[PDB]
RNA sequence: AAACUCCAUAUAUAUAAUUUUAAUUAUAUAUAAUUUUAUAUUAUUUAUUAAUAUAAAGAAAGGAAUUAAGACAAAUCAUAAUGAUCCUUAUAAUAUGGGUAAUAGACGUGCUAUAAUAAAAUGAUAAUAAAAUUAUAUAAAAUAUAUUUAAUUAUAUUUAAUUAAUAAUAUAAAACAUUUUAAUUUUUAAUAUAUUUUUUUAUUAUAUAUUAAUAUGAAUUAUAAUCUGAAAUUCGAUUAUAUGAAAAAAGAAUUGCUAGUAAUACGUAAAUUAGUAUGUUACGGUGAAUAUUCUAACUGUUUCGCACUAAUCACUCAUCACGCGUUGAA
RNA sequence: UGCAAUAUGAUGUAAUUGGUUAACAUUUUAGGGUCAUGACCUAAUUAUAUACGUUCAAAUCGUAUUAUUGCUACCA
C-alpha cells in the first residue's frame, strides 16, 4: 500500500536535489571566510560564509532551489570585484540607500543579495527578508479583512515571516531596542490561555525580542505586524535592512488571485504585505536610523513589462499601454523613493578561471576536462559556452551537460 | 528496472537505478547470466558460415 | 428485505391503517351523558 | 438559432380566412415560425407528398411549422430469420 | 410473474369494538381566481392555498362576462418567452399589417 | 533503360542609384560530378583487371517528370464526344417543397482518449520559419459588450493601408524558465522545531478505510445567444453557463516507413464556399533506430513436361435422361 | 408403514489428508481466408440449492427438494 519507504526520493528532480541531502558526501575544503573588512584580502576568491552567516541566510531564505548548492558542502561565493565590492561599497557610501538589482537570468542577482545579507549580519543590522513574494499573492494562504487597519491580512504568512525575523536576527540586537508605545494583543498561547485573554506590553520595560515572541490570534496578527514595523521604524539605535527578492512578480502582478466577496480580485496595495512592502520603497515608512538600507532584486522566472524600464528611466513613458503591461501607480511608488538600479556584470575570463579552479579542487568536473584538455582551452571553451560569463550556464556546462 | 521505482520523475528513477547498478545491486545481472548460460549450452550448434 | 417501492406503498397503507393512530375511547360521566342526550334531542 | 435581432421568420400565408372562417391554411412553407397569432388555427403542412393537419397550441409558439410534419417514417428491419 | 406484498395475520376487531375511521383533516382556506375563499377539509398540512386557474376564470362557467384573462403556471418551461424575446414588435400595428395577402 | 529536363547544390558574371531591403536577397546566363587521383590487401581473363583499405582534393549528398509492347472484354456512354438502338404531351421543360441525411447486424479509412519519458495556465525591448492568397477581396490598429484591473478568447462598430518583393491574412507553434497536476497518508493544516527555510523533523487531524473509476476524457443532452443566407425545421458552423457517457493501451490478424525518412498535444497556406473540413493539395520547425543466414509471397529470366494454341476460365472421360438409323438373338 | 443415487450448457462430463472457476461443444462473435465456403481466438452458459462444525480452509458425516431401483404384506 504505502510504497514510499522513509528516506526514498519521491519528489521531482529539482525538489529532490534541493531537499535531499546530496551534500552529505561532499568533500570538505578549507576556504577563506566572507568578511567585507577583509575584502581587499579576498577580492577574487571563492570564499565560504561563516557560521553566523550560514545560520542566517537560511531563515532569511537567501539560498534557493536550482542553484547547485548541493555540489558542495555548503553554499560558496566568488566575491568578485565588479558586483559584490562595487555594490557594497556604494551601499556603505551613498546618501540614500535603496537599490534594485537587475541583470540577465543567472547572473547572480540572488547571490549578491545573500552577500548583502552576510554583510548586514557582520555589520550588526536587523534584517527583514521577504524572498519569494508569490507566496502571499498566489492564493494558497489564508486572508481576512481588518476593519481598523483597512486592509487584507494573511495570518499564516505573517506568522512565518515574524518567525523568520525572530529566528534569524541577533537576540542582543533585538533586545537592545525598547518599545515606544504600549500594545495590547489577544492571547493564543496554550499556557496561561484561560487566566488572561489579552497580553500587554509596556513602554521602555519590554523589548522587541519578546514583542516578536507574543502569540496572538489570526485576526490580530496584522496589528501585531503593524506594531513590529512601526517600532522598528521609530527606533534609531541599530540599522534595519529590508529586502525583497523576485520583485518582478510584485511589479507585474498588480492584482492578486485573492478574490473579493463580489468576484473582484483584490489589489496588491489593498492587500497588506504589499502595502507594507511598497510604502517602505516609496518613502512613507521612514526609518530613523541613518543606514537602514533597502535592497530589491528581480528574477528571470518572471515576465517583463514596461513598468520597471519606465521606473528606471531606460525608456520613455507610453500612456497608451494597457495595465497588464504598464502600471503608473507602481511606477509612481518606485519613483517617489529615489531607487537606483544596479545591473550585475557578467563574469570575465579570469573569474571563470578561478571558478573552474575551485570546481576542480572540489571534484565536480569530469575526466573529459581533466585528462585530455589543456587549462587554457578548457577555460576558453567554458567561457564561450557560458554566453561569455553567465554563472548558471557555466555550471550547467561543467556538471549538468554530460555529453 | 528504473520504471519499477516510486519517483514520479523519470530522471529521478533513472538516476536511482544507475546509482544502484554502479554500486552493483542491479536486477538484470541474472538476465545476463541466463543468456550466457544458454550460449554455453548451445555452443555445439555453432556452425562457421 | 424489501424494495423502496415496497416501503413507499407500505407507508401509503400505513396512512390507510388505524394502527397506532386512534385515541382512547371517549368515556363520559353520567351527568355529561345526560347533557349530551339533551343536546341531541 | 436565428439571431433574435433579425426578427422572426415570417412568410406571406393566409390568416384572414383562417380567423373569419374555419378554412385551414395549407402550405409548403415549413421554415416559418409559429407566431402568437396562429394559436387555434388549423394548418396543413406539406411533408413531401401529403399535407399533415395540425392545430396550433400556445406552446408551439416560437417553433417552426415543419417540426410537426415528419418527412421520413421509421425504419423497420425485416430479418426474416 | 405478479408482485404482491405478503398478508400478515389480520388483527381481530371484535363485534362492538370496531371504531370508525376519522382521518386527520385541516380547515384549509382555498382562494379562487376572484377574491372568493372557501373553507374545506383537507388532509394535507397546508392551511392556505390559492388557485390561478379555476371555475371563476373559465369561459364555459363564465359566459356572460365580456372580458376574461387566462393565465398558466409561472417560472416553469419556456412560456411567455416567445414574447419576451421580441421587443421591437409590440401591441394594432400588426393587426393593420395583416390586412390581406392578395394571392389567387 | 540510361542521359537531355524541372526543384534543389555550390561558384562566378549582370541587374537593384540597398526608401518595394529580404544584398543573409531576387533571377537571368555560364561552369561543376553519372566525382578524381595515390599507394594497401585479396585475388584474378595480368596487369589493361576489379572489392576493399583511405594519405589526399572537392561544396557535391538528394528529390520528380518520364512507367514501353502486350495484355486483365479492368474502370469510365454521369467530364464531354460518339455507333446502334430505345422514349417524342415523354425518357424532353419549369418551379414549391421532400430525397441524397433514414438505421438492426457488417466492413474500410480517419479524428479524439484512456496522465507524471505528460496534459493544462502564464510568459510585451513580443525566441525562431517556409510557401501561398487578396478587383466575384482583404481585413491593422481602435471602441463596445460576455467578465471583474488588464490581458486572452468569442461576437458586433468603424473600417486604415494594399491589388500588392511595399498593406493584410499573420507577434508560427512545439522547444525553453516558471507555477500547478487526481490515483498518492507520495498530501494539507495546527502548533514546535533549525545552519535544508519556495525547505525537513516531531505529536496530533487529513482514514468506511490502497489495486482503476479524476483536477483525465468530451460523447450525449438542457437553455441563452451569434455568424452566413430570403430561409438551418427535416439538415450548417459558433462562443456561454449546466450536462460529463464509453474508454484503465487493446484477440487470431494487420498497416507505413531505410534519413532530413518515420515520429511529432509541431504548427502554417491554398483549392471547393454566401456558410460549413476529423478530407485533399502544398510549406517549413524538432528530429530518431534498424538491417548482411529463414521457411514462405510476387516478379525477370531460366530447365523439365505438354494431348493447351481466342491456349488451364484450355480440353475432355463415361451411363443416365431426349429423337432417328443399321445389325445381332429368338 | 422405513431407505438409496440427480443438472456448469444451446447436446451428459471436475474428483480421494482441507484458502480460488468445475473439458467440449453450441452461436451472427469465427479461425489461416486469391473477394472464398467448410479445424482455437472471438461470441451463451458453473456461482458446491438456500442449512451445521473450524483453523483467519468443510466437496467431505446429518435433515431436504427435482423421483425411475430392491425386500417384507402379498391365505383380503
Ligand atoms: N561562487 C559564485 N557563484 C555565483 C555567483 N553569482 C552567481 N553564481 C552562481 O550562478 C547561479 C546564478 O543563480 P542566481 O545567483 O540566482 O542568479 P540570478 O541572476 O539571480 O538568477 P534569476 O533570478 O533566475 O534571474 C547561482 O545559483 C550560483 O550557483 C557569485 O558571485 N559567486
Ligand atoms: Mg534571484
Ligand atoms: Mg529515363
Ligand atoms: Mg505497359
Ligand atoms: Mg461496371
Ligand atoms: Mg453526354
Ligand atoms: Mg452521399
Ligand atoms: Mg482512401
Ligand atoms: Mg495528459
Ligand atoms: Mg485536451
Ligand atoms: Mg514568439
Ligand atoms: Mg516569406
Ligand atoms: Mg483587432
Ligand atoms: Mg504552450
Ligand atoms: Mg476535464
Ligand atoms: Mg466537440
Ligand atoms: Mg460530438
Ligand atoms: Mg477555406
Ligand atoms: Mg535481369
Ligand atoms: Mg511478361
Ligand atoms: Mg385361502
Amino acid at each position: 500500500a504505502k510504497r514510499v519507504t522513509p528516506g526514498s526520493l519521491y519528489k521531482n528532480w529539482t525538489n529532490t536535489t534541493h531537499t535531499a541531502q546530496l551534500q552529505q558526501t561532499a568533500v570538505p575544503l578549507a576556504l577563506p571566510i566572507f568578511n567585507f573588512d577583509d575584502i581587499s584580502k579576498t577580492l577574487n576568491k571563492v570564499v565560504s560564509y561563516s557560521n553566523k552567516q550560514y545560520k542566517s541566510l537560511h531563515h532569511l531564505g537567501s539560498f534557493k532551489k536550482s542553484q547547485f548548492n548541493e555540489l558542495f558542502q555548503k553554499p560558496v561565493c566568488l566575491v568578485r570585484e565588479d558586483a559584490t565590492n562595487s555594490f557594497l561599497k556604494k551601499l556603505v557610501s551613498h546618501p540614500v540607500k535603496k537599490f534594485i538589482i537587475t541583470g540577465e537570468p543567472g547572473v547572480g542577482k540572488t547571490v549578491l543579495l545573500s552577500q548583502a545579507h552576510a554583510y548586514a549580519v557582520d555589520s550588526k543590522q536587523i534584517i527583514i527578508n521577504i524572498s519569494y513574494p508569490e507566496l502571499f499573492l498566489n492564493g494558497r494562504n489564508d486572508f481576512s479583512y481588518d476593519d481598523d487597519l483597512k486592509l487584507f491580512i494573511q495570518p499564516m504568512y505573517l506568522k512565518k515571516l515574524i518567525r523568520k525575523i525572530l529566528k534569524a536576527n541577533d537576540p542582543a540586537l533585538l533586545k537592545s531596542i525598547e518599545l515606544s508605545k504600549d500594545y495590547k494583543f489577544s492571547n493564543a498561547n496554550p499556557k496561561n490561555a484561560s487566566v488572561k485573554p489579552f497580553v500587554t506590553l509596556n513602554k521602555t520595560k519590554n523589548t522587541v525580542l519578546d514583542l516578536l515572541s507574543v502569540m496572538t490570534h489570526p485576526h490580530n496578527r496584522g496589528k501585531l505586524m503593524k506594531a513590529i514595523i512601526d517600532e522598528l521604524s521609530v527606533q534609531s539605535k541599530v540599522p534595519i535592512m529590508f529586502t525583497v527578492d523576485n520583485f518582478s512578480k510584485v511589479l507585474t502582478t498588480a492584482y492578486s488571485a485573492y478574490r473579493n466577496t463580489e468576484n473582484k480580485q483584490i489589489y496588491s496595495l489593498d492587500l497588506q504585505m504589499g502595502k507594507l512592502m511598497m510604502d517602505i520603497i516609496s518613502g512613507e515608512t521612514k526609518f530613523a536610523n541613518g543606514e537602514s538600507s533597502t535592497i530589491l532584486a528581480i528574477s528571470g522566472v518572471d515576465r517583463t513589462n514596461k513598468t520597471l524600464p519606465v521606473a528606471l528611466g531606460k525608456i520613455p513613458v507610453d500612456p497608451y499601454v494597457t495595465r497588464y503591461h504598464y502600471e503608473p501607480k507602481f511606477v509612481e511608488l518606485l519613483q517617489k523613493g529615489n531607487v537606483t538600479e544596479f545591473e550585475v556584470p557578467k563574469l570575465n575570463k579570469q573569474e571563470v578561471n578561478e571558478l573552474i579552479d575551485y570546481y576542480k579542487q572540489s571534484n565536480v568536473l569530469l575526466d573529459k576536462d581533466i585528462t585530455g584538455k589543456k587549462w587554457e582551452n578548457l577555460i576558453d571553451e567554458k567561457y564561450f559556452l557560458s554566453g561569455n560569463g553567465n554563472p548558471r550556464e557555466l555550471l550547467k556546462s561543467l556538471v549538468l551537460s554530460h555529453r | 528496472s528504473a520504471n519499477q521505482r516510486v519517483s514520479s520523475d523519470f530522471a529521478v528513477r533513472l538516476g536511482e537505478e544507475l546509482t544502484a547498478i554502479a554500486k552493483g545491486t542491479s536486477s538484470a545481472f541474472e538476465k545476463r547470466d541466463q543468456i550466457h548460460k544458454t550460449a554455453i549450452a548451445h555452443r555445439a550448434y555453432i556452425q562457421l558460415k | 428485505s424489501l424494495s423502496p417501492l415496497a416501503q413507499r406503498v407500505v407507508t401509503q397503507l400505513s396512512v390507510m391503517s388505524a394502527s397506532r393512530k386512534q385515541p382512547k375511547l371517549l368515556k363520559l360521566a353520567r351527568e355529561d351523558l345526560i347533557k349530551h342526550q339533551t343536546i341531541e334531542k | 438559432s436565428r439571431s433574435v435581432w433579425k426578427g422572426p421568420n415570417i412568410v406571406p400565408l393566409p390568416i384572414r380566412e383562417a380567423m373569419t372562417k374555419g378554412t385551414p391554411i395549407r402550405t409548403n412553407a415549413r421554415a416559418a415560425t409559429i407566431l402568437p397569432q396562429f394559436v387555434g388555427l388549423k394548418f396543413q403542412i406539406h411533408n413531401g407528398k401529403e399535407y399533415v393537419p395540425i392545430e396550433i397550441s400556445e406552446d408551439m409558439v416560437g417553433h417552426k411549422l415543419g417540426e410537426f410534419a415528419p418527412t421520413r417514417k421509421r425504419f423497420s428491419y425485416t430479418q426474416t430469420k | 410473474t405478479r408482485i404482491t406484498l405478503p398478508r400478515r395475520p389480520a388483527k381481530k376487531i371484535q363485534l362492538g369494538k370496531s371504531r370508525p375511521a376519522i382521518y386527520h383533516q385541516f380547515n384549509v382556506k382555498m382562494e379562487l381566481s376572484d377574491g372568493s375563499v372557501v373553507i374545506r377539509r383537507s388532509q394535507y398540512p397546508k392551511g392556505e392555498i390559492r388557485l390561478i386557474q379555476d371555475q371563476r376564470n373559465n369561459p364555459l362557467w363564465n359566459p356572460s362576462r365580456d372580458d376574461l384573462v387566462v393565465v398558466d403556471a409561472n417560472s416553469g418551461g419556456s412560456l411567455d418567452r416567445f414574447n419576451k424575446r421580441y421587443s421591437s414588435l409590440f401591441s394594432t400595428v400588426e393587426l393593420s399589417e395583416e390586412n390581406k395577402k392578395k394571392t389567387q
